[PDB]
Order: C-alpha cells, then structure tokens, then sequence
C-alpha cells in the first residue's frame, strides 16, 4: 500500500 | 514391493483430523493427508475407504481425494485402467447415495471430471440415464452428475484444451433432448418432492448456462411453467424459490441474442410479468429471500432485453412495463434490493448515452428522476444520528454506490434542471435534518457537472450554505462542506464569493469530525481558483505551518498542501522561493527532531513530498528554478533519515518517494545531490536490497540520460545496483520471490534504453540484463511482467527509432547483434509463456515485442517462429496443422499491431 510508481507512457 | 502408507494409518489420521484434543494434532494431520492426497498412494487409499464405508469423514477425505486426483493428476492412470475407475465410481456413488449429499458431489465432481478427460466414454450422458433412470432412488446423485457436468466443462482446474472443450459442448448438445426429457420425469415421479424440484432446477439452469439447449424446444415445455408456477405460490419455501430464480435468470441470460430465441424470449417475458403479485405477497410477509430473488428476476429481465428496452421502447420486448417492475423494487425500505438492478442502470445510461437522441433521452426522463426520487430516500440517515454519516460501512458503501450512479444517468434529466428541483425542496416543507442531508448529499453529486453559466440559481444555493449557523446538524454540515467543494467552479466564476466560502471552510477545518471534509473543499477551491487566490495565500501559509495541531487525517494535511502548493506556484519567482523554504522547514525541523529519541518520519516524508510534487512555477528567461535551493536545505536531513531506517522498507519507500518528486520538481537542475545520494543509493543497497532503489535510479536515468556528462556515471550506478541484484535473483525461485525487484530494475532498464541506449548496449552488464529479461517472461505478475515486456519493446524499437538522428546506424548495428544472438530464444519464450505460463493479459504486452521484432527483421522473424511453432509441446487434437498455419499466417501477414493480438487470443486459447 505504501509503495507507489509511476503509471504508463 | 515398496514402501507404502497402511489403511490404519490414514484413519488414525482422518479421526485426528477431526477428533485430536491437542489443536496442534489436527493441523499435524492435516498435513500429512494434504501430502497424502499429492501422492501415488492416494488412488488406492482413497478406493478403499470408499468400499470400506466406515463412517462419513473417511468417505468425504476419499470422495475429495478421487476427485483432486482426477482433476490434477490423471496422466498417473494408465490408459488401461480407465474403464475400471469408472465404474470403482459409478458403485460408489450408488453405495453412497445416502450416507451424505456432501460426498455424492464429490463423487459426482470426480465422474464428470473423469468423462472430460476419458474419450472412449462416448455418449457418457446416454448411458448414465438409461442407466440409472428407471430407479427413482437413484436420480438424485444422477441429476447431481448431469449438474456438475456442464459447470465442469469450464473449469479453470481442469485445462482441457479448447479444440476438446468443443467437442464436449457439441456432444453435449446433441443429448440436451435426453436430459430435458430425465427432467420431465423427474417432475413426473415425485414431483411433489420439494427436495426433487430443486435437484431438476439446478441441473435445468446448468444446462441453460452451457448453452446447449434448444431454445425452441425449451419454449414451448411444461418445465419452463413450473418454474413460473412455483415462483407464484406463497407457500414455496426459501431453498425451492431460490433454485427456481436462478433457473429462470439463467434462461434469461442464456439469451444472448433475442431475435435469434425469440419464441422462448416471449415465454420468459410473460413469465416474470405474472409475479408481481407473488412479490407484493413477498413484501407483505417481509421474506425478504423471496423480495432479494424477484429483483435478480427483474433486473437480469430488464439485462437481457436493455437492446429492446432503448431500441422499441414501450412496444413489444422493448415495454417499458420491465422498468416499472424495478422501480417497484426501489420502493422497498431496505437499500439491499435496489442496489441489485445498479448494473442495469449503468448499461442503460452507457447505451441511452451512445444513442445521441435527445428524443430517446426524453422516453427515459421520467423514469430516471422517478428512480432518483428513491434513491435520495434511501440515503436518508436515521433521524437519531450521532454524528457525520458513515463511509466504510455497508450504508456508506451504498451512499457512495449510489453517489457514483446518479453522476452517469443526471445527464437523462438534465444536471440544471435537477439540481433546482431538489433545492426547491428544501425551502418548503420545514424538512427533519437527515431529509435535508440525503437532498444535500444527491445535489453534491451533480454539482460539478452543472453548467456554471446559469448563475442566479446556482450562486444563491452557494450563498445559502455559507449562512449556516453551526445549530444544524453535524451531518448536514458535513455534507454541505462536501457539496461546496464539488462547486469550486461556481466560485471561480463569481470571484465575489471566495471570502465567505473559505471563512466557512475555515470553520469546519477547526471541528473534529468537519477537518477531513473541510481539508478535502479548500483543497478544490485552491486548484480551480488558483489565479485570484493570491490575497489568501498567506492564510493558508499560516495554515500549512501549524498544520500537526489541527486533528486532520493524513490525507486531509497532504491534500491541505497540496492546495498551497497550486496556489503558491502561481506567485512572483521572488515570493515562491522565499514562503517554500518555510514551509518546508516546519517539516524539516520536525525530521531532525525525530534523530533524539514512536519515531516515525513517515508523515514528514510524504508533507516534504505533496509540495515538490504540485509546486510547478512557470520559469522563463533562463531565471533559477525556486525549488533547486530548497532542495539542498532539505537534502542532508533527508540523507540522514534515510540512513537511520534504511532496515525498514516502509521508511525507506517513503523517502525515495520523496526524493523522486524532488527530482521531478528541479529537473536537470540540482545536480549537486547526484553524486552524494548515488553513492548512499548503492551502500544502503548492498545490504538491504529495498527495489525502491532500483526505481529511484530510473527517475535519475530518466532526468539525467540525455546528458553526456551523466551517462558515465548512471551507467556506474546500474553496474553497481545490478550486482546484488542478479544475487537475489540466483536464488531458488528468486524470480516468484522477488517481483517488485523485477519490476524496478526493468523499469531502470527501460528509462537507460530509451535515454541513452548506445551508453547500454555497448556495456558488459547488458547482457545478464537480457538474459534476466527473457527469463522474467515465465513469471506471474502484472506489474512484474508489464515492465520486462515494456523493456524489451523499447529495446528492439531502438532498431528502428529515429532514424533520421546521427546515431542511427550505430543503434541498427548494435540491436542486430541482439536480434541474431537472441531473437530466435526470444521468440521461443514468449510464445511458450503466452500458451502455459501466463494469463491472457500479457497478450497485447506480448504483442507489442513480436511486432516490434518484425519492424526490425520482419522475414527473419517468420524462420525463428516457424521453428518455435514446430518445437512446441503440442500437446494438453490439442493443435491442428491448420491452426499452427493460420497462426503463423494471421501474424507474419500483419499490417497493423492489433492483428499479432488477435491471432495470439486465438492461439493461446486453445491451451487453456
Ligand atoms: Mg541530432
Ligand atoms: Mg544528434
């Protein structure tokens, strides 16, 4: 939950 | 001979299984009959405890052990013996047949598992039926079959191939006359059998969801008005009028295509219509099983007829009578039954939404504000409420279901036109206050898609909220904060209104239970009216410095600074870099705090966060970026934060998380901090392989590879942070055990090949990269596989990307010597995880490689995946020669990517 990334291009 | 397990010791152990007194005995038991099951031994084990009889737990382990061994491990049996462990089963189940209904469908799983993988047993249905028909002891366990076998034919645990589930459904087909006339006398001999009745429902809706049976035939039989028959009597129990509406909604829904059955589709029609008066009866003697049962009636109607519904309404199919009887439903007091038609009513505004007719929209007007009407009640509160309404519990949940479904229907009435209709209902009247806050809570919903153009009634409901005293009731305040916040657009068309809209934000920002909703409507005014809002700005700086003492939610203080952020990024260059420095030092200081002492930075982390991430100013004229000399005030807390907790992913993530949207922020700029947090990127990372680092390392790649005085040193970094990385991927089942470490260090190597794809391709750690990529193809993981398929696209597009930059001709050569070491093992391994490794949504991923490969060497690739096609286990007519030609056909022959996706849904689907 705590981890967050970037989304797609 | 050989080593094997004793009868008494597996009923020593099935009775320990239930029976031991040491609770630790029994899971000790189960254990071992767990691995019993995955063992040669079952098979014989599991027969004899079933001729045996003891008791019921033997013969329930022994029923679900035949069953686990048949589904999972049937190349254990040899051929020969097939036949033999058919009819073992078959004197089973008839032995069984009244110890206990549990175990007759285990028994029964195992049978029909059995037919699916056994083709010599032509015409198993034939011979099952006029075998055990004519004794009226033995039709329950063989409806009981004849029910579990078409629910089996689709089974995920059984992976029998496309081309044989073909072969099932169409031999199944050709006997549905045979079962449908078991059926029939199946009513005929104790059809007042209530238990019997049930048992030829069930096996009836199992046969309607295969799809098989003839829809004419079905039209015009007996079963079909028994069905209707029983779901009219009052005195039906519970459990028959459960498995009657599940009959019925499986008719309706195996009605794909309405012309196609349109005589049993006016039988079905006629049918439900009848029960209306069984449902009054229904809600008369509050038996609330039946009312739940005629809504699902109702609403799959209503589902399968939605085409007539919106083509011919009011005529034939399309009678709008079937709306009639869901908005009958909507009328019950408990919210449970109207919330089962919300499908519906989403296909119904998606497909009145396409039709672009206003003309159409009109028919539906009506019925959508007559359906609104109720669900605004149905979201009243109790009158005895505490305090704000509840948003996690199962009224909360409905609140926010409904919340979401008047947005996509209000444009069937008008969003204008309805939201003066509820206003208007609140002057008149003297309503209770959780009448009001439900009327409050409807108009919250619509306001954002209200025309702010048409001022005087949507400016006078915005001046009325304002003017509420604090006497009202705290969920009427709640919802009113809300409903302000959704008409942040209303006030920044009238910019006259902005001072008594956030004194009255300001108010519910210092209440306990208003914070959150407070925080969350400043939030909205910020970003929409972020242009004349520098007058206010130093009222919420007052607000971002104080904010730990002020009883907000986490996410109420992030968003809370977000809106300063927006509003700030507007201001003079001067201004912003002079108030970011405070703001940023109240968590700062507080960070430095917490290195003298529980101690959780975790807060700070993400406040430091929200404002480098919103706090975009416009920077021209060559000017310094605002952010750059906040960034190296805040960088050495953070490195020694960092530090401390870099044992704690969680921390850890946080902080990386920070540093990102830092970096994000200033851009090229603060290149000071790329030599000391690189070289902590890779200590911390030696010890303690948190992924997040490998992430980290993509956003400096991603900001810094486009410059030559970084690649030298990025491309140390990747050579560093690769090393114990392949480590942790060497190991057993590394891959399965370390998917985020895949996901991030693909999409490390995505950013290096798409920012400086020469600096890697001509770098020694490029090839285990590959190597690791081609392998990581095998796992399960939607973010995990996402990133590798992303990487190797971008890899082979680099082949042919750009090609009028200098680099060109350097990028073919050097992606030549990828395509003629690898290409040929590449395309092996993506065929073979697409056909047994992977679920379908890796397809278009896929895709988008094997497209990208053709680009490159299109001729090329039609030898390497003619020789994958060739060395593929062809095996579950698993693959036909046609279907291995037209495969190979449909792909290579591709003029557009969506052609290579396509011909791979085909293709794998005949594997699973
Ligand atoms: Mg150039
Ligand atoms: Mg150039």
């Amino acid at each position: 939950y705590y981890r967050e990334r970037s989304r797609e291009r | 001979e050989g080593a094997k397990p004793t009868l008494q010791l597996v009923y020593q152990a099935v009775q320990a299984l239930y029976h031991d007194p040491d609770p630790s005995g029994k899971e000790r038991a189960s254990f071992w009959l767990g691995e019993l099951q995955r063992s040669v031994h079952a098979w014989e084990i599991s027969d004899q405890l079933l001729q045996i009889r003891q008791d019921v737990e033997s013969c329930y382990f022994a029923a679900q052990t035949m069953k686990m061994k048949i589904q999972t491990s049937f190349y254990e049996l040899p051929t020969d013996s097939h036949a033999s462990l058919r009819d073992s089963l078959l004197t089973h189940i008839q032995n069984l047949k009244d110890l206990s209904p549990v175990i007759v469908t285990q028994l029964a799983l195992a049978i029909a598992d059995l037919a699916l993988q056994m083709p010599s047993w032509k015409g198993c249905v034939q011979t099952l039926v006029e075998k055990y028909s004519n004794d009226v002891t033995s039709l329950p366990f063989l409806l009981e079959i004849l029910t579990v076998l078409p629910e089996e034919v689709h089974s995920r645990s059984l992976r029998i191939g496309a081309n044989r589930r073909t072969e099932i459904i169409e031999d199944l087909a050709f006997y549905s006359s045979t079962v449908v006339s078991l059926l029939m006398t199946c009513v005929e001999k104790a059809g007042t059998d209530e238990k019997m009745l049930m048992k030829v429902f069930r096996c009836l809706g199992s046969w309607f969801n295969l799809g098989v049976l003839d829809s004419n035939f079905m039209a015009n039989n007996k079963l079909l008005a028994l069905l209707f028959e029983v779901l009219q009597q009052d005195k039906t129990s519970s459990n028959l009028h459960e498995a009657a509406s599940d009959c019925v909604c499986s008719a309706l829904y195996a009605i794909e295509n309405v012309e196609t059955n349109l005589p049993l589709a006016m039988q079905l029609f006629q049918g439900v219509l009848t029960l209306e008066t069984a449902y009054h009866m229904a809600v008369a003697r509050e038996d609330l099983d039946k009312v739940l049962n005629y809504c699902r009636i109702f609403t799959e109607l209503c589902e399968t007829f939605l085409e007539k519904i919106v083509c011919t309404p009011g005529q034939g199919l399309g009678d709008l009578r079937t709306l009639e009887l869901l908005l009958i439903c909507a009328g019950h007091p408990q919210y449970e039954v109207v919330e089962i038609s919300f499908n519906f009513w989403y296909r119904l505004g998606e497909h009145l939404y396409k039709t672009n007719d206003e003309v159409i929209h009109g028919i539906f007007k009506a019925y959508i504000q007559r359906l609104l009407h109720a669900l605004a009640r149905h979201c009243q509160l109790e009158p005895d409420h505490e305090g704000v309404p509840e948003e996690t519990d199962d009224f909360g949940e409905f609140r926010m279901r409904v919340s979401d479904l008047v947005k996509d229907l209000i444009f069937l009435i008008g969003s204008m036109e309805c939201f003066a209709q509820l206003y208007s209902t609140l002057k008149e009247g003297n309503p209770p206050w959780e009448v009001t806050e439900a009327v409050l809570f409807i108009m919250a919903a619509i306001a954002k898609s209200v025309d702010p153009e048409n001022n005087p009634t949507l400016v006078e409901v915005l001046e009325g909220v304002v003017r509420l005293p604090e006497t009202v009731h705290t969920a009427v305040r709640y919802t009113s904060i809300e409903l302000v916040g959704e008409m942040s657009e209303v006030v920044d068309r009238n910019p006259q209104f902005l001072d008594p809209v956030l004194g009255y934000l300001m108010k519910g920002l210092c209440e306990k239970p208003l914070a959150s909703a407070a925080a969350k409507a400043i939030h909205n005014i910020c970003s929409v009216c972020r242009d004349h809002m520098a007058q206010h700005f130093n009222g919420l700086l007052e607000i971002a410095r104080s904010l730990d003492s002020f009883l907000l939610s986490p996410e109420a203080a992030v968003g809370l600074l977000k809106g300063t952020a927006l509003v700030l990024a507007r201001l003079p260059l001067d201004k912003i870099t002079e108030c970011l420095s405070e703001l940023c030092s109240v968590q700062v200081m507080a960070l430095k705090k917490l290195l003298s002492q529980s101690s959780d930075p975790t807060v700070f982390l993400d406040r430091l966060a929200v404002i480098f991430r919103h706090t975009n100013p416009i920077v021209e004229n060559g000017q310094t970026h605002p952010c750059q000399k906040v960034i190296q005030e805040i960088w050495p807390v953070l490195s020694e934060t960092l530090n401390k907790h870099r044992a704690d992913n969680r921390i850890v993530e946080r902080c990386c998380r920070c540093l990102r949207f830092a970096v994000r922020c200033v851009g090229k700029g603060s290149a000071a901090l790329l030599q000391p947090l690189v070289t902590q990127m890779v200590n911390v990372y030696h010890v303690h392989q948190h992924s997040c680092f490998l992430y980290l390392g993509s956003i400096l790649v991603d900001e810094y590879g486009m410059e030559e005085g970084c690649r030298q040193g990025l491309l140390d970094m990747l050579q560093a942070l690769c090393i114990p990385t392949f480590q942790l991927l060497e190991q057993q089942n590394g891959l399965q055990n370390h998917p985020d470490t895949v996901d991030d260090l693909f999409r490390l190597a995505t950013r290096f090949i798409q920012r400086s794809p020469v600096t890697l391709l001509r770098s020694q750690v490029v090839i285990p990269i590959l190597q690791w990529a081609i392998a990581s193809t095998t796992l399960d993981h939607r973010d995990a596989n996402c990133s590798v398929m992303r990487f190797l696209r971008d890899l082979i597009h680099t082949g042919v990307a750009n090609d009028h930059e200098e680099d060109f001709e350097l990028r073919k050569e050097l992606i030549g010597q990828v395509m003629n070491q690898l290409g040929q093992q590449l395309v092996s391994q993506l065929l073979h995880t697409c056909c047994f490794c992977l679920p379908p949504y890796t397809l278009p991923d896929v895709a988008e490689v094997l497209w990208e490969i053709m680009q490159v060497d299109r001729p090329t690739f039609c030898r390497w995946l003619e020789n994958s096609l060739k060395g593929l286990p062809k095996e579950t007519v698993t693959v036909t020669h046609k279907q291995l030609t037209d495969f190979h056909k449909q792909v290579t022959s591709a003029e557009e990517c969506k052609q290579v996706c396509w011909a791979l849904r085909d293709f794998t689907r005949l594997f699973r």
